[PDB]
Formats: C-alpha cells, structure tokens, sequence
C-alpha cells in the first residue's frame, strides 16, 4: 500500500 | 491542568511495557503495550513524564530513561504525567461520496483534499492520528485506520499529534 485517501 | 499521578507496579518478568523519547528536554511516551502495567494506569502515546520516582525528567536523554525504569524498585514505580502536551481534536463532516477528504501513509497525514471538510477545518500535513472518535488507532494497519473511519457514521473527530512526536 501506498497512500490511503479517506 | 491535564496533570495526574500514576503508581505502576512492574511485571512477572520486571517490566512496564513502556518506551520513553526526548524531545525539546522533555520525556514522552512513545508506545504502549496493551494489557501492560502501563496501559493499567492510562499511560497513551505522546504523554509527558514530568518526574520519575521523585526525580524530574527535564533534560534526560531516552538512554537515560530507559535505564532508569529498568534500575527501579518492584511494584512501586512513581511518575507526574502531564496529558499529551501536542494533542488537538479536529471535527469533520463526511461528503456524499462518506469522505472526510485526507491522504494518509502509516497513520501520518500527507495530503488534505481540495473543497473538503479536512480544508474547511484546517487539517494539517505532517500530523499523525492517534484516535479516530475517541478510539486508538496508534501502530494499526493503515487499512484498520480506513475501515474504523468508514464506521464512525459522519461526523469523525480525530485526535492528532505533530510528526516529532512519532
Ligand atoms: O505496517 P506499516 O509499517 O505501517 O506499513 C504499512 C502500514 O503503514 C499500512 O499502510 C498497512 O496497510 C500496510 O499493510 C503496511 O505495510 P505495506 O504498506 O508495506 O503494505
């Protein structure tokens, strides 16, 4: 994973 | 205000569970073990030690601390904490599409959406979150961050801290 867009 | 006095009383082994870190001449929490004598007395990350066993922490190196909860006596290890001195709530509301609009790697804030409630409410970059409506989220999985956002119904008040802390 790399970045997690909430 | 946030000032409490904590007694610890150390494990089968001889331990606390806890690992302590110098920053600006203060000592902070800097993890917790659940089920630990240190998660018994409320102790969260980024608390500050004011004094260990009737001796100031002011000026200690993480070394020094460290050593010091090893060299202690049994089950009476005083401390003063002072509750997580960088520690700020940001309230959000979720969009249409149940976004709260923010980019994260490894709990650490890296990005805020444009024309989203994260914008409107200043959050910023370079932040870690610790809690996600009151819940900890410290060392989880990026992705058990995500799915306790995507159940926190729409308004999600998060607990953050600045990177340095970490
Ligand atoms: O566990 P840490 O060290 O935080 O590394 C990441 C973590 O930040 C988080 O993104 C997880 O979802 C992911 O699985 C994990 O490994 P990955 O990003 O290599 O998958």
């Amino acid at each position: 994973k790399g970045e997690t867009a909430v | 205000s946030g000032i409490r006095e904590v007694i610890l009383c150390k494990d089968q082994d001889g331990k606390i569970g806890l690992r302590l870190k110098s920053i600006d001449n203060g000592i902070f929490v800097q993890l917790v073990q659940a089920n630990s004598p240190a998660s018994l007395v409320g102790l969260r990350f980024g608390d500050q030690v004011l004094q260990i066993n009737g001796e100031n922490c002011a000026g200690w190196s993480s070394d020094k601390a460290h050593k010091v909860l090893k060299q202690a006596f049994g089950e009476k290890i005083t401390m003063t904490i002072r509750d997580r001195p960088f520690e700020r709530t940001i309230t959000m509301h979720k969009d249409s599409t149940g976004h709260v609009g923010f980019i994260f790697k490894n709990g650490k804030i890296t990005s805020i959406v444009k024309d989203s409630s994260a914008a409107r409410n200043g959050l910023l970059t370079e932040h870690n979150i610790c809690e996600i409506n009151g819940q900890n989220v410290i060392g989880l999985k990026d992705s058990q961050i995500a799915d306790i956002l995507s159940t926190s119904g729409t308004v999600v008040t998060i607990t953050i801290m600045p990177a340095f802390i970490f």
